[PDB]
């Protein structure tokens, strides 16, 4: 660890890239599924012709 | 960095420090025969080492 202390920039950029990917996954899910702002409920009656 | 903005961060390990040491060797009593190989009366020829 004391030897690796001089590669802090390399580790910081690695963790930054991975954190960006991780946030991007949640963003992708939000764009795909969270388009509708209201949670509509199915009607009790299913008279859909 | 001396300032962290709002969010959740994955922390690299810095917290644990060992404090005690354990040594576990086979329990042997005999001293090794240094005198038979260093104090020998006669050594061998190099060809018949
Ligand atoms: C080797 O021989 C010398 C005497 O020549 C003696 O003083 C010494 O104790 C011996 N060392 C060992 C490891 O037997």
């Amino acid at each position: 660890s004391n030897l690796l202390l001089q590669y802090g920039s390399f580790c910081t950029q690695l963790n930054r890239a991975l954190t960006g990917i991780a946030v991007e996954q949640d963003k992708n899910t939000q764009e795909v599924f969270a388009q509708v702002k209201q949670i509509y409920k199915t009607p009790p009656i299913k008279d859909f012709g | 960095s001396f300032t962290v903005e709002k969010g959740i961060y994955q922390t690299s390990n810095f917290r644990v420090q060992p404090t005690e040491s354990i040594v576990r060797f086979p329990n042997i009593t005999n001293l090794c025969p240094f005198g038979e190989v260093f104090n020998a009366t006669r050594f061998a020829s190099v060809y018949a080492w």
